[PDB]
């Protein structure tokens, strides 16, 4: 039956409307693979015909318009919208010729002008179903030119005669006549399809008097009001973009000039710095000042009471003053968009009580933007980075990757989405832009988008996502200090959620050698990290022993893993953070089980025995299983990092002579904590030697299988750091077994045949890092 | 396999070959009678080059037997068609395809 | 850095343009002054041909945003801007001159009073549910602007609404905010300043987190509480320590005293850590200064609670441990100033301490 | 078993208690310390009692023999009782604050929490077991808090509803097998009419507030409705309705129910089933928690999608659960979507099925990709 017959056959009308609703549902939120199927069921013809059909009923007219937007448009519309709120501006020669007011000072039409803001293009894919038989399926294409002119033509056909007051509505009501067409036009505008002439037609249609019984004047319902609110919002956003780009253009020209006087002045000084020693010798300064302060001092003449700061010529600062006046004029500080919006909104409000809440919100958002333009400029300026013309395509790759990333937070995470995010992250890293312009990635909210993804996944299934994300965040940390600080705020989350790489690595990377951040460590965070060690002092991960394992009581596995974070958090830049010292040992002793199964208190056992355990039970593989890991060496790692953390938490010598009862009592806590003697024991507890000869074998022990030499190095560090060595007797004692025989082993490994082995190298680092410097220290 | 039903006779002298680009306006259907895709509705001819397996093998063979300017009607059995999986959401499994194709130009 | 730093000349244009654009902003755009709030509220008020006026519609929408159930209120920049607009509208020698200014302020506050500002302010205060967000920083300022000068009609409307609604959460939220208010915290004062002492201002390094950031917040909340009482509306101060209609009952005044005690402890510890030292750095100087400023506000608040003869509040204090706080302040005060008397450069600091006492 | 539980039960229905003097007249007088009163749990109709088996259990009504269930109220622990007065009484105890102990009258046993050290406190919630004691801990005092009228009304309704529906379930099991054939089905007569009337009353009790009502009372009423649904859920009413539905849907039609329980009862089987389904819909409509409660038994409703007896009701139940819970979307599998689609080809062209399918795809603004796929590849290609 002819479809227009679904105007009296109401049951079929409702069923078919809901069928279209279901179509939009299955295609919703980026599902292009299903969008292609819907192309097959509803074609690119039927869509256009339904759009240009007047006799079709409402619930089907709106249904088909929204279906068109869902199948083809609202997957490039949302992405283009997400990236609309940032203002990267390439310093092209084209962008230089952008002035707020077109030359001739009256407002140019909004959204009609060269805009060089660096928005990336949106890709499509022809839809054919005969192709042979995943990479991201792009949205189905559609001729974006016949569609554009067609939308404009039907909008014209629906506007003025729309106000002909004819009781002929196109679709059963004024609402069903306008709402869909305006929806389509606003979507197309946001996509960046409309040229300049088409935009002029749209503006002439909205309000012909000011932009040259229009559209706003005629009678109107509420939903249509909301749609014009969206359109005018788009044009206001275009005007804001224009202000920002004009600021960028003036910035370019004004700084290309503002350097010229700096070089000229440097030449003037070099020719005449003499004759005025101590008179200009103060004025020659500001050339050794950091550059941002230099710029601030350069641009410090507005107040006219600070005008001495600026050494500029008068004309140059006049350039800035004139630009400022023009900016104010453009910002308002009818006959223009601002007054039109204001009067329109007030008239709507004062002619009827609006029951649509979102309509009210939209109205007042526009009103606020049209009374305060300078404020929105100041709130948009934080998102403004002027990239060089060369680095432009790299930014397109970056922005498309970011678009895919933030276009997956709207979809629950399966395997395909997992692979796509992991590819996107890798593509983000490889851009040299990521290295060169960290401020931009902080500006785009990158470390927040990726954080949000990680929060969603952690809030486990898909562990590789957490691994990839945390590696990305570690690189973000490492890139520059301001990023470190940036993510230091989330450290509460990044720590409370605690496999290779882990979010705890992110938390540690936040504070690697940054005194400012290291000190700022809140105490409760230090507990949170001592918890999860208290949280792992007496436990064995069920997630570890899923295979045959000895199933020991305690779990050093998580232990050392947490310990290293503290090690970073206490000792930085080759010295201790004694400010964050008492917290460390105090908190460790409040949970006196954290010092290991040994050194608890009552029931505590010999430290030499504490390692003798591993000395025996680790070296035999009879206990570990019938390959992930081996034991003991991780136990030794625990009993290493504990001592390293405590040693690092030691007061410095000049602070010892400070008589700091805090520092001295901390020394006492350390001294009662482990006996001063056991040191020489663990220093002297010997470990195996590489496969010297042995029929040329490789019986050289695996590191993960043999004793942590750095365990003994940490021992030495603790020894020389709090206990110290003060007589030749104890030095001799250590040399007897702890030092000299280790040197014999090392230089025995010095053979070209058995030096490349890892054990030799590790012993080399061990002797170089802690043994030899100590021996130098005790030489006098 | 595929078949050639000469709905309208083309030229018969020239045929598509290796490394040549063929353009078609194909309207297609299931065997029951339902229609899945039509270039004609999209309004743009479909292009492909005999050889690199753009399309299912069957469509390629069928368009290879054809002449220039010859409408026809291919009948690709499932094996030379999408096959047991079927195009998800469009072609049901193990379905036979019928294709009203028309080789317009051979470049 | 002392050996050499760049002329701007050697910077490529891309970096220089940015550094320009984050300096032109602060140096110029920020310092600019736009007075639009008056016109916005002047034209939104008019309704020229039972229908609520436009400003009334905005107020009702923002109220609806609060009345609707949402566990955590989400940052609405729209409210966060319009509230400040309303506040600026409210804000702006002969007895006739004073009275003319008074009449202007009365009308300015009353136009918002009529259209439902007091109710939305209270509702939003409740909706923040004890959380310290810029939401409260704006709502409290708006409420203060409405109540500045003690517009008794506003006090009547707010007390009436808070009574009839019988909401048991408003005071709970206020108590949560107040117990979450900060205190001088000499601890972090030692920490960061020592760190700052080290001065890790490296290449492009930044010296600047002032201790106790949220001083303005406390100073505004306490001022808001005081303005709720100003004019000796004995009925309101009567409702204060006891709701008598709500399912439960909370004494706000004793919580105010509790915060006072916390501040007393903090200043007392300041006294000991600084006692040996002679001259405090400028940072410690205005640390102490802003501490006394918050103190002055809290004490004016306390005064207000009992300024009129609200004997109920008087007895509530009479049992309260405020005696110790001020007792502490006694030992806290006279010592300070003697050392402050020893310092000639700290005379203004001594003046502020004296007026606090 | 009594417990000083905390946390949630500070706002649930099993926490309520109802004081009752042992004098029928002037029972509403102000409480005087030591009047031999009697305490009755409302949502269960049991009485705090002193029995030999356990010392403190809530005995049923039929054994409150004035010794196990008589109690006084004491301000302080010391030794010493006033005869009741034929007047409203000068008030002694006060809500909110005025502290008072509990004193049994038989054996002076005061009420203190046992607080032993088993693994129950450590593993589960901190629920200090409640026991009687001659003295016990010296800190067994009580703050008296009033309950709102809606809470008490809901508690009593829970009591009556649970009793009636348990009786109905007992009957249904009383003729589980046993085809009556000719003659009476069994001894007890099903409370058919009482069940129907109670169902309709409850359905009224949960009706959503009118949309046309203003925005300042509709939200208060929505909060009240959510609260009442929560109370009914946390006392098993969802479970009782589910069990009644399970017991009835075993019969494939009214005729089967007649063959087991007589014609005079089967004349209303369809009506009872429809009412049960609609009540289950109301208990969960909108309440996030109760919709979440159907994460596991989802198959249940799906398995019943093709009963021609009450078809609209179960569909509307499914619709509510789906639109008020995202977690139930993740547990959806292919067989569920296939059943939902088959509902279309069996029961005709109905738009609500399409709406359910739409709700299956996107939730809270997030798209469940697998559901989109499964629907597309199981519905569209056939084009029938």
């Amino acid at each position: 039956m002819d479809i227009l017959e679904l105007s009296e056959r109401l049951d079929l009308q409702r069923f078919h409307s809901h069928t279209l609703r279901l179509y939009r549902a299955v295609c919703a939120l980026g599902n292009n693979r299903v969008a292609h199927a819907l192309c097959s069921h509803v074609d690119q013809a039927q869509l256009l015909h339904a759009l240009e059909d007047a006799h079709l009923p409402g619930p089907l007219r709106a249904g088909y318009y929204d279906l068109l937007i869902s199948i083809h448009l609202e997957s490039a519309c949302r992405s283009r919208r997400s990236m609309l709120s940032e203002y990267i501006v390439p310093l092209t020669p084209e962008t230089r010729a952008i002035t707020l007011f077109p030359p001739g000072r009256r407002h140019g039409l909004p959204g009609v002008g060269v805009t060089t803001s660096l928005r990336p293009p949106h890709h499509f894919s022809p839809p054919c179903f005969v192709a042979a038989l995943a990479p991201a399926r792009l949205s189905p294409a559609i001729p974006l030119e016949a569609l554009r002119d067609k939308a404009l033509r039907m909008l014209g056909e629906a506007v003025r005669d729309g106000g002909q007051h004819a009781r002929d509505p196109v679709g059963g009501s004024v609402e069903f006549q306008f709402v869909p067409v305006l929806k389509l036009v606003s979507t197309l505008l946001v996509m960046g399809i409309f040229g300049d002439e088409d935009v002029k037609q749209i503006l002439k249609m909205i309000e012909p008097e000011v932009f040259t019984e229009g559209l706003l004047q005629m009678k109107l319902p509420e939903s249509v009001k909301l749609q014009m609110c969206n359109l005018l919002e788009y044009f206001c956003d275009q005007e804001l973009q224009h202000r920002v780009e004009s600021l960028a253009a003036f910035a370019e020209r004004y700084v290309d000039k503002l350097q010229a006087n700096q070089r000229s002045r440097y030449a003037l000084l070099m020719r005449a710095f003499t004759m005025s020693a101590a008179e200009t010798a103060r004025r020659t300064r500001e050339f050794r000042s950091p550059p941002q302060e230099q710029i601030n001092m350069l641009l410090h003449f507005k107040d006219e009471a600070d005008e001495e700061d600026c050494p500029l010529p008068e004309d140059i600062r006049q350039d800035l003053q004139d630009f400022h006046q023009d900016l104010l004029a453009h910002c308002g500080i009818p006959q223009s968009l601002q007054e039109l919006v204001s009067h329109m909104v007030v008239r709507w409000a004062q002619e009827d009580y609006v029951q649509s809440p979102e309509l009210v919100r939209a109205m007042f958002s526009l009103l606020h933007r049209q009374y305060d333009g300078l404020g929105e400029l100041l709130r948009a300026l934080p998102r403004a980075y002027t990239i060089s013309p060369s680095s432009v395509e790299d930014t397109m790759s970056l922005l498309e990757c970011l678009g895919q990333i933030r276009s997956l937070l709207i979809v629950q995470m399966g395997p395909q989405e997992e692979n796509l995010m992991i590819q996107s992250i890798g593509n983000i890293m490889n851009n040299k832009v990521f290295y060169q312009h960290p401020n931009l990635m902080r500006a785009l909210g990158m470390h927040e988008t990726v954080m949000e993804v990680m929060v969603n996944v952690l809030g486990i299934r898909f562990p590789k996502m957490v691994t990839s994300c945390c590696r990305f965040l570690c690189y973000f940390c490492r890139i520059s200090r301001q990023n470190q600080r940036s993510m230091f705020d989330h450290l509460s989350y990044l720590l409370e959620n605690s496999q290779g790489s882990t979010p705890l690595d992110v938390a540690a990377a936040s504070v690697i050698d940054n005194n400012e951040l290291a000190l700022a460590l809140q105490e409760q965070d230090l507990e949170k990290v001592v918890s999860y060690l208290a949280g792992c002092g007496l436990q064995s991960c069920p997630m570890l022993l899923a295979k045959g394992y000895p199933d020991i009581g305690w779990n050093p596995c998580g232990g050392e893993r947490y310990l290293d974070f503290l090690r970073f958090a206490v000792f930085v830049n080759g010295e201790s953070v004694e400010e964050n010292a008492n917290v460390v040992v105090r908190l460790l002793i409040r949970k006196p089980e954290c010092f290991g199964p040994a050194l608890r208190g009552e029931g505590g056992s010999g430290l030499l025995a504490a390692i003798e355990e591993a000395i025996r039970i680790s070296e035999d593989p009879a206990r570990d299983g019938p390959n992930r890991v081996h034991l003991g060496h991780a136990i030794m790692s625990f009993y290493a990092a504990l001592i390293d953390l405590l040693g690092r938490c030691a007061p410095e010598m000049h602070l010892i002579q400070a008589g700091k009862g805090e520092a001295l009592r901390i020394r006492a806590i350390l001294r009662s904590l482990v006996p001063l003697d056991d040191l020489v024991g663990i220093i002297s507890l010997p470990l195996q030697i590489p496969t010297l000869g042995k029929d040329g074998a490789l019986v050289q022990p695996k590191m993960s299988a043999s004793f942590v030499p750095d365990h003994k190095a940490s021992m030495v560090l603790f020894l020389d750091r709090v206990y110290g060595i003060e007589n030749q007797d104890f030095l001799l004692h250590v040399l007897d077994v702890g030092f000299l025989p280790d040197m014999r082993a090392a230089a025995s490994l010095d053979t070209a045949t058995f030096s490349t082995t890892e054990m030799a190298l590790a012993l080399n680092r061990y002797l170089c890092l802690a043994v030899l410097p100590l021996i130098t220290k005790c030489a006098p | 396999g595929v078949e050639i039903e000469t709905i309208s006779p083309g030229d018969g002298r020239t045929f598509p070959k290796k490394g040549q680009t063929c353009v078609v306006h194909y309207t297609g259907m299931l065997q029951n009678g339902k229609k899945f895709d039509s270039s004609r509705d999209r309004n743009k001819p479909f292009k492909f080059r005999i050889g690199k397996q753009e399309v299912i093998k069957g469509f390629e063979e069928g368009a290879a037997q054809m002449s220039l300017g010859q409408r026809a009607k291919l009948t690709c059995t499932p094996d030379v068609a999408y096959g047991a999986t079927g195009h998800p959401g469009v072609i049901p499994p193990n379905a036979t395809l019928i294709f009203d194709v028309e080789l317009l130009n051979l470049e | 850095a002392c050996f050499r730093m760049t002329p701007l000349y050697n910077l490529p244009t891309h970096r220089a343009c940015n550094m320009f654009l984050e300096s032109y902003k602060a140096a110029w755009i920020l310092t600019e002054d736009h007075s639009f709030e008056d016109r916005m509220i002047d034209d939104l008020s008019k309704a020229g041909e039972k229908k609520p006026d436009p400003l009334h519609q905005l107020v009702l929408h923002f109220s609806r945003t609060a009345l609707t159930e949402k566990s955590k209120l989400d940052e609405d920049y729209l409210y966060m801007a319009y509230a400040d607009i309303m506040a600026k509208s409210c804000h702006l020698v002969s007895f006739e001159e004073k009275e003319m200014e008074k009449q202007r302020l009365l009308y300015q506050q009353s136009r918002l009073h009529t259209r439902g500002a007091a109710e939305m302010v209270l509702q939003m205060i409740s909706a923040c549910k004890g959380e310290t967000g810029a939401m409260v920083s704006s709502t409290l300022k708006l409420g203060i602007s409405i109540l500045n000068g003690g517009n008794a009609e506003v006090q009547q409307k707010m007390l009436d609404y808070l009574k009839d609604k019988k909401e048991v959460g408003f005071f709970q939220s206020i108590q949560a905010l107040m117990q979450t208010c900060s205190v001088l915290d000499l601890n972090a004062f030692e920490r960061q300043n020592k760190a700052e002492g080290l001065g890790m201002v490296n290449e492009d390094g930044t010296v600047i987190e002032k201790v106790m950031a949220d001083d303005e917040f406390t100073q505004d909340l306490f001022r808001f509480l005081q303005l709720l009482c100003e004019g000796h509306n004995n009925d309101f101060q009567n409702y204060l320590r006891t709701q008598t209609g709500n399912t439960t009952t909370i004494n706000i005044i004793i919580c105010t005293v509790d915060y006072l005690l916390r501040l007393q402890e903090s200043i007392s510890d300041f006294y000991w850590y600084y006692s040996g030292k002679d001259v405090i750095e400028e940072q410690g100087k205005r640390n102490f200064s802003k501490a006394m400023s918050v103190a002055k506000q809290v004490f004016n608040s306390l005064t207000e609670y009992i300024q009129g003869p609200c004997t109920g509040n008087q007895q509530s204090l009479a049992h309260s441990r405020l005696w110790d706080a001020v007792v502490g302040f006694l030992h806290v005060f006279a010592h300070m100033m003697m050392k402050l008397a020893q310092d000639s450069s700290q005379i203004e600091l001594l003046k502020e301490l004296l007026d606090l006492q | 078993l009594v417990y000083y539980e905390g946390g949630a039960v500070c706002t649930h229905a099993r926490s309520l208690w109802r004081l009752e003097p042992l004098r029928i007249s002037w029972s509403g007088s102000h409480l005087r310390w030591g009047q031999p009163l009697r305490i009755r749990h409302v949502t269960t109709g049991r009485y705090l009692a002193l029995t030999e088996d356990q010392g403190l259990v809530v005995v049923d009504a039929c054994k409150a023999h004035t010794k196990a269930t008589s109690f006084c109220f004491r301000v302080s622990k010391e030794k010493l009782p006033k005869r009741d007065v034929e007047g409203m009484g000068p008030p002694e105890i006060k809500y909110g604050e005025s502290l008072c102990f509990v004193q049994h009258v038989a054996s002076g046993l005061w009420l203190t929490y046992a607080a032993p050290d088993p693994k129950a406190l450590r593993l589960g919630v901190l629920k200090k077991k409640a026991i009687l004691h001659q003295e016990g801990h010296m800190d067994d005092a009580l703050f008296l808090t009033r309950c709102q009228q809606e809470e008490s009304q809901a508690a009593r309704m829970i009591h009556s509803t649970a009793g009636l529906y348990n009786q109905f379930i007992k009957g249904l099991d009383s003729f589980s097998g046993k085809p009556r054939g000719s003659g009476p089905p069994a001894g007890p007569a099903l409370p058919i009419e009482a069940v129907i009337l109670s169902l309709q009353d409850l359905i009224g009790y949960f009706e959503p507030p009118s949309e046309e009502l203003q925005h300042e009372e509709k939200q208060s009423k929505l909060r009240s409705l959510r609260n009442r649904q929560s109370l009914f859920q946390e006392e098993g009413m969802l479970s009782l309705v589910l069990n009644c539905i399970d017991r009835l849907n075993v019969y494939t039609t009214a005729a089967h129910f007649a063959e087991y329980a007589g014609e005079e009862a089967a004349e209303s089987w369809k009506e009872i089933v429809n009412l049960l389904y609609e009540l289950l819909a109301s208990l969960i409509r909108g309440n996030r928690a109760n919709c979440a409660l159907f994460s596991t038994n989802l198959d249940w409703v799906v398995s019943k999608l093709d009963r021609l007896e009450a078809s609209s009701g179960i569909l509307e139940v499914l619709y509510c659960v789906l639109i008020e819970s995202p977690e139930v979307l993740n547990i959806i599998q292919e067989n569920h979507i296939k059943s939902i689609i088959s509902l279309l080809d069996k029961h005709g062209r109905n738009h609500k099925v399409l709406d359910v399918l739409c709700s299956l795809c996107v939730c809270n603004g997030v798209a469940v990709r697998s559901n989109q796929d499964l629907i597309t590849e199981n519905l569209l290609p056939g084009r029938e």
